[PDB]
């Protein structure tokens, strides 16, 4: 299995400095390129350059000639992109990205293969003066009965936090059906809030346990909440 | 035969009603591989728990499949006047093998 | 006088399956590249970390000519860093390959009327193969919970697959031959050079 | 620099629909071109290579061709989870660039949403603010009208709205509707109503409850 791990989502203030991180494993790393994608939200992806993992050449885009930086590591297997300067514009998800191996043709013609098969999460880069905030997690209970038609629905309030994104799992993780997790809104306090909900069945309201599990990494938050149905 | 499946389990609105589907070790209790379909008169089945505890892509949560030792168990949870049907459980009897039961008219 | 033989590599009358490729040892000849790189018979013709035209004048400890039929697409499998059935359970090669593929169409050698079933493939294995690794078992593989007994059934399949290669089937599932020099250096004499 | 230009830039298919989008290149570039599709919180998937060719692991129901300055991007029957933004790339000269994207989206049947309503938490009351939240699952279509009746008094400006992306299986919507205010202008009033009116339902469903039980 090849995977590209990079670094936690950060938030840095205006004319700061981000360095990105992605980790490759799977795969011996000082044999191919590694390029860097940034996407706005809402907008779509551009490409900001491309390093050698193995001689550490690198070739970055004039759009961001002089204030990207790309560093390699080749005991970790790592490559760290840098961002200088940063602007409101610069706000983004940033993924790595490997293509295969440039080939020879036939005739010796050196053929380059820029196509992208394996990326990494993404790091959201948040650019912005406010200072940072750590989240208020609340649950939300099927107070009502709505057990009674089989089907009762309870869920995670994250309320005011700063900056994005949170994760929000249930069970460590072991419950992925029916839950659905909200897009954040970003409310009139400059501060984002979101809900996560989940359906379950009203027969395993008291035989299984419902653990909300919220996390932070820019405050470096992790709140746990076990949700209860609240009886009347 | 082959499986015993109570003919006729039946329930009020609101309840729930569990309805047994009974093998040995070596059909149903061994392996994980468990079904139920329901059935309304006329009709074809519809897949309503697969692999003992799996609701598929369109059922209600009312229906929660489980197991114990030799017997699956089917629970509907929000009885409605729509879930008055015939009830057949399926399970792995072996490689190249695969078992009915005599179904339950849920009233 | 004591030429590399590549013509019975790939001029060879039968080739093997995929999951049993065929590797031939190259050692104490005088190896020719031209007689490949000059001719346009070749499909596909790539080659990683090196150039075929810099071939003539290069010395290696070994040569490896692996040969092997597959269908039309999965031809982009014989590739480093390459997912698939073919790169997973059949021949994996490896990231820091150092050598050349080379394939062509053969759908007139290789089907037939009714279509060819000689040529098989890896559908299943309990892990991916590590590179130049070879898996000609026959295990029935088991897909689930079962315990599958040696016998096929549910969850349950023979682990190679038959091809069934028809003459009017599309470029993408027509029979290609391939082969995959692979140019090994080692703390050893280089027994293998050109003009 | 060469530009992409992606057309269109929305569209919603229905379930088995053919689907086909054009990318327009300023120069002309053989066939170096791919196609990405991206969904909603995760990375870009390769999807296509050079145009024509098919990244393994991927359904035959896709395809692309094209060369020069024009390509297209084309679905057999578009399958539930087919829903995404699709991205064609060029790499035939530096530096690389990506299309506008193209959000694809299902043309569903009519589905009715689950009404649920959560008061605030006995936790949140000793903060000072309560958030009361309205949930509509699994409807379809994106549109439903949400209004907050505080002892039968509509409420507003007090609320906000949050809609999750088309689900990759049913292809429905859900919309969370959290209305905030003081817990002084909160233990002012007894009866919270949630009257959620949409398409799929014959008569307003309103769900509600009363302070303090
Ligand atoms: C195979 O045979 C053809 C035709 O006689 C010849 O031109 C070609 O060079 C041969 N291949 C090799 C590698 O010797």
């Amino acid at each position: 299995q090849v995977q590209l791990v990079q670094s936690g989502a950060e938030v840095k203030k205006p004319g700061a400095s981000v360095k990105v991180s992605c980790k490759a494993s799977g795969y011996t790393f000082t044999s191919y390129y590694m390029h860097w994608v940034r996407q706005a939200p809402g907008q779509g992806l551009e490409w900001m350059g491309i390093i050698n993992s193995s001689g550490g050449s690198t070739s970055y885009a004039q759009k961001f000639q002089g204030r990207v930086t790309m560093t390699r590591d080749t005991s970790t297997s790592t490559v760290y992109m840098e961002l200088s300067s940063l602007r409101s514009e610069d706000t983004a998800v940033y993924y790595c990205a490997r293509p295969p191996r440039n080939y020879y043709d036939r005739s010796g013609y050196y053929q380059r293969a820029e196509y992208f098969q394996h990326w990494g999460q993404g790091t959201l880069v948040t650019v912005s003066s406010a200072s940072t905030k750590g989240p208020s997690v609340f649950p939300l209970a099927p107070s009502s009965k709505s057990t009674s038609g089989g089907t009762a629905a309870l869920g995670c309030l994250v309320k005011d936090y700063f900056p994005e994104p949170v994760t929000v799992s249930w069970n460590s993780g072991a419950l992925t059906s029916g839950v659905h997790t909200f897009p954040a809104v970003l409310q009139s306090s400059g501060l984002y809030s979101l809900s996560s909900v989940v359906t379950v069945p009203s027969s395993s309201l008291g035989t299984q346990t419902y653990i909300c599990n919220v996390n932070h990494k820019p405050s470096n938050t992790k709140v746990d909440k076990r949700v209860e149905p609240k009886s009347c | 035969s082959a499986l015993t499946q109570p003919p006729s389990a039946s329930g009020s609105p609101g309840q729930s009603v569990t309805i047994s589907c009974t093998g040995t070790s070596s059909d149903v209790g061994g392996y994980n591989y468990v079904s139920w379909y329901q059935q309304h008169p006329g009709k074809a089945p519809k897949l309503m728990i697969y692999e003992v505890n799996k609701r598929p892509s369109g059922v209600p949560d009312r229906f929660s499949g489980s197991k114990s030792g030799n017997t699956a168990s089917l629970t509907v949870s929000g009885l409605q006047a729509e879930d008055e049907a015939d009830y057949y459980c399926s399970s792995y009897a072996g490689s190249n093998n695969l078992v009915f039961g005599g179904g339950t008219k849920l009233t | 006088t004591n030429l590399c033989p590549f013509g019975e590599v790939f001029n060879a009358t039968r080739f093997a399956s995929v999951y049993a490729w065929n590797r031939k040892r190259i050692s104490n000849c005088v190896a020719d590249y031209s007689v490949l790189y000059n001719s346009a018979s070749f499909s596909t013709f790539k080659c990683y970390g090196v150039s075929p035209t810099k071939l003539n004048d290069l010395c290696f400890t070994n040569v490896y000519a692996d040969s092997f039929v597959i269908r039309g697409d999965e031809v982009r499998q014989i590739a480093p860093g390459q997912t698939g059935k073919i790169a997973d359970y059949n021949y994996k090669l490896p990231d820091d390959f150092t050598g050349c593929v080379i394939a062509w169409n053969s759908n007139n050698l290789d089907s037939k009327v009714g279509g060819n079933y000689n040529y098989l493939y890896r559908l299943f294995r309990k892990s991916n193969l590590k590179p130049f690794e070879r898996d000609i078992s026959t295990e029935i593989y088991q897909a689930g919970s079962t315990p599958c007994n040696g016998v096929e059934g549910f969850n349950c399949y023979f682990p190679l697959q038959s091809y069934g290669f028809q003459p009017t089937n599309g470029v993408g599932y027509q029979p290609y031959r391939v082969v995959v020099l692979s140019f090994e250096l080692l703390h050893a004499p280089a027994t293998v050079c050109g003009p | 620099d060469i530009q992409l230009t992606q057309s269109p830039s929305s569209l919603s298919a229905s379930v088995g629909d053919r689907v086909t989008i054009t990318c327009q290149a300023s120069q002309d570039i053989s066939n170096y071109l791919n196609w990405y599709q991206q969904r909603p919180g995760k990375a870009p998937k390769l999807l296509i290579y050079d145009a024509s060719n098919l990244e393994t692991g991927v359904p035959s129901r896709f395809s692309g061709s094209g060369s020069g300055t024009d390509f297209t991007f084309t679905i057999s029957s578009l399958q539930p989870e087919d829903i995404a933004t699709y991205y064609c790339q060029q790499y035939d000269n530096p530096p690389l660039t990506f299309g506008g994207g193209t959000k694809l989206e299902i043309k569903r049947t009519v589905a009715a949403p689950s009404v649920f309503i959560f008061p605030p938490s006995d936790e949140q009351l000793k903060s000072g603010t309560a958030s009361v939240v309205c949930l509509l699952n699994n409807f379809y279509p994106r549109e439903a009208k949400v209004q907050w009746k505080v002892d039968n008094a509509l409420q507003s400006g007090n609320s906000q709205e949050s809609v999750t992306e088309q689900d990759s299986k049913d292809s429905t919507y859900s919309l969370s509707s959290t209305l905030t205010l003081s817990k002084a202008d909160y233990e002012k009033h007894k009866v919270y109503a949630c009257e959620v009116t949409h398409q799929g339902l014959s008569s307003p469903v309103t769900k509600s409850f009363n302070r303090g039980e």
